[PDB]
């Protein structure tokens, strides 16, 4: 408020304020380069898509536009804002209450105003060199903003990626160090030394096809695994070996991987990774999951859906998640039916008063 | 009054029409994806 | 955050007619006279009085191009796209006040000037100050004022002054013959920006005062001065050519001269 | 469908084309050369063939011919579904409704034929060099040709021996 009027004249009002440079580069080094900086997100942004919502409205949201539907829509959104901290709506309004148009613009290429009071007159949509500047100088404001919580930054959201941005690095290149070792390197089975009478000399090209020979057809393969191989003077066989064989970055990656899933806050036995076993039994591990980084996420974005779209409506609508019939908080039901339902004490129409029932 | 009025184009950039048959037709193409292909016929038959 | 030299940013572009322009070039179309009407006889043949002769003025739509090669702690993209997008702003000022024929849009000073009075169509009219070197010396401002009314009262309803600041300087240092300062009479008021009632521009690519320079000018450039351009900014972020530099390429392209020769007067410090 | 006819004049109308070319090759190397790959196909097949249907046409899969059983056939014909992506099953109709005759035809020895529209006209059973050009064109349509599932191609399976190759 008052402090924002000041803030804005610091860094410049009416111009554009870009924010982080590297986020159009950790989404392709960081959500299409790695397996577990993929999956992460694609765990999350698929199950925020699946928790029904309470409310009309939801009918736009049911079907915002043409080939993007609903569950389609909050894996896009949430994809956003879990890749760089910031969610973005366009809202189309032929008609002036409930606009019929809802599209998820990608935060890469979106650019923020600050405006003279500090909060936000302008967003720029920056594709190429080509601008469209929306304007938020009115009452419907037709971009929602969704923020991750950031404490250095007035403007933006944080990023778990960019969190785990070193982790990303270390499991890019641990796992790629793997490839391109197995792509250059030259490990032989052995040697055959060849001094001669001097401390150097050749062998012949008429020798050496004779050496070939020998070698290509009794000596190499599975078949001839062993031959007691018949060495004159001169020759001299040294068998090499190999001597890191496996696990090549093999652990610094493996913790590497389990610290992409710690930003993201996905538990390591839903992904895939290994590791100790921290949770028991998938029960609490996916309760753990829709608990501590799904509908704290959720109900961050349907607060504000509720108070953006109520923007453009009369009345002011709440839109929060179910928390109920979602099947991984089962055992969190099981918990509160099986309490309420032995406590004989008290009678029956009290007791579905408690576990959400209507009353009879 | 010569400036005022500008000629109407036409709606597409029309070429010389040249011909289509090419051989492509009556030969036998491979989908391949190579730098060579190397076909294998038989110059004379066994003896009999 | 890295830091610059703050430059001018007034760039005749708010005054003048900008037009979204998408083809080749803009073509405006002026007649260049009047229909000639007479007052009829009773008794007369009274045929083929005359007829506007029409004129076809081309806005080529150049285009402005800079090339930088990009060669943690402040983020190059942002900052540079801040940069370029301010000499764009910038460097068109100098193309729609003095700019020349080849490759880039003609200023509305490089537009062969004749003295007004013999006004004719292709040229723009000046009122001349007086003594060579500056204003006159006995009566101050009468060239201003008689700029003001020597152009016309239609285009007179929303027309601006245009000078650069060292101009707006030796105007404001203009004073009665007891020194009380003619325009904003006070040492404690500023800028009043509202010279003869007309806004004024302080656009710094106009010449200053010299022994024939046209550092004044006046007019509705909404009328006068038609830029056409393209809205929007290339922006080819390349990665190629030079591993070493980025070497971004950012083109706009603009182009403009006068549409109306009547709309724009100068003053010429001379005699 | 309308993309079919495109595909066809592409690779070639009215010719033969024959796909995996080792195939032959990798079951001698892969089903009756290790126990691994052995057991594996014998566990699946055998399986397909002990679950029991639900529907007359039964009747022609509990007895299709002569010395090959309803869960001998099944067994023939998973075991070259497993084994080259492809299944077969040439019909004898001597009467209209019903044909009283199925016959695995094994997968190394059959090719497809793209013809007009790109979905099949023709298959070749191919032995030596002798052929008999199996006909499409009808709408019985003698011979049901199973495809595993294959992205890259258009006429055959994956054969997941050739993914374990």
């Amino acid at each position: 408020s008052v402090t924002g009027r000041i803030v804005a004249m610091a860094s410049g009002a009416g111009r554009p304020v870009w924010g982080p440079r590297d986020t159009v580069s950790l989404m392709r080094t960081g959500f299409a380069g790695n397996p577990v900086g993929f999956r992460s997100v694609k765990l999350i942004a698929e199950a925020t898509a699946a928790v029904p919502l309470i409310c009309p409205v939801l009918d736009l949201l049911r079907r915002p536009n043409a080939g993007q539907g609903r569950a389609e829509l909050f894996e896009a959104l949430i994809g956003q804002i879990l890749l760089s901290g910031n969610g973005y709506l366009e809202a189309v309004c032929p008609e002036p209450g409930v606009p019929r148009e809802l599209h998820v613009l990608r935060s890469d290429r979106m650019a923020v105003v600050p405006g003279a009071d500090g909060w936000p007159v302008g967003y720029d949509y920056t594709v190429g060199g080509r601008k469209h500047r929306f304007d938020m100088t009115g009452h419907p404001d037709p971009i929602c903003h969704i923020k991750s919580f950031h404490p250095t930054d007035d403007h933006y959201g944080l990023s778990p990626m960019q969190a785990a941005a070193v982790a990303l690095d270390v499991h890019n290149a641990a796992s790629a160090w793997s490839k391109a070792l197995l792509d250059n390197a030259a490990r032989p089975s052995g040697a055959i030394i060849y001094k001669g009478a001097d401390g150097q000399g050749v062998l012949a090209p008429e020798q050496y096809e004779r050496l070939i020979f020998e070698m290509e057809t009794h000596h190499q393969g599975a078949r001839n695994a062993g031959r007691p191989m018949l060495l004159e003077g001169g020759l001299d066989w040294k068998p090499m070996g190999f001597s890191p064989s496996d696990m090549e970055f093999h652990e610094t990656k493996a913790a590497a991987a389990r610290e992409i899933a710690l930003a993201f806050g996905v538990p390591p036995m839903l992904i895939g990774i290994p590791g100790d076993a921290t949770y028991a039994n998938y029960a609490e591990a996916n309760r753990a999951f829709y608990r501590l980084t799904v509908l704290p996420l959720l109900t961050r974005v349907s607060a504000a859906l509720a108070w953006w779209l109520s923007g453009y409506l009369g009345a002011q609508i709440e839109l929060k998640p179910d928390l109920d019939q979602v099947p991984a908080l089962a055992v969190e039901r099981d918990q509160l039916w099986a309490r309420i339902g032995a406590a004989g004490f008290l009678s029956n129409s009290e007791k579905r008063v408690l576990l959400g029932l209507p009353p009879t | 009054g010569g400036y005022l009025v500008d000629p109407q184009t036409s709606e597409t950039i029309r070429g010389v029409l040249r011909s289509t048959a090419s051989l492509r037709q009556i030969a036998s193409v491979v989908n391949v994806e190579a730098t060579s292909f190397d076909v294998l016929v038989d110059k004379t038959d066994m003896g009999s | 955050t890295i830091r610059g030299v703050l430059r001018s940013t007034a760039s005749l572009r708010q005054i003048a007619s900008v037009v979204n322009v998408e083809a080749t070039s803009f073509d405006v179309l002026v007649d260049k006279t009047d229909m000639g009407s007479g007052w009829a006889s009773e008794t007369a043949a009274l045929s083929e009085t005359a007829t506007p002769q029409i004129d076809r003025i081309t806005i080529p739509l150049h285009e402005l191009a800079a090339m930088p090669k990009a060669s943690s702690a402040f983020d190059i993209e942002t900052w540079l796209a801040n940069r370029i997008a301010d000499k764009f702003a910038r460097a068109e000022a100098a193309a729609f006040i003095s700019g020349d024929g080849v490759d880039k849009p003609t200023g509305f000073l490089t537009k062969t000037k004749v003295a007004n009075g013999a006004w004719a169509w292709g040229s723009l009219g000046y009122v001349a100050t007086g003594a060579a070197g500056d204003f006159a010396a006995v009566n101050a401002s009468d060239a201003v004022v008689d700029l003001v009314y020597a152009l016309g009262a239609e285009y007179r309803a929303n027309a601006s002054f245009v000078m650069n600041s060292k101009t707006a300087g030796a105007v404001r240092k203009m004073k009665d013959a007891d020194g009380r300062f003619l325009w904003a009479d006070s040492l404690a008021a500023g800028e009043p920006a509202r010279l003869m009632g007309y806004p004024v521009l302080i656009a710094e690519d106009m010449p200053d005062i010299a022994a024939n320079a046209y550092a004044i000018a006046f007019g509705d450039f909404g009328n006068g001065y038609t830029i056409a351009e393209r809205p929007d900014l290339r922006v080819l972020r390349d990665p190629f050519s030079a591993k070493p530099h980025v070497l971004f390429y950012a083109s706009k392209r603009v182009g403009g001269d006068v549409s109306d020769f009547a709309a724009i007067k100068l003053l010429k410090f001379a005699a």
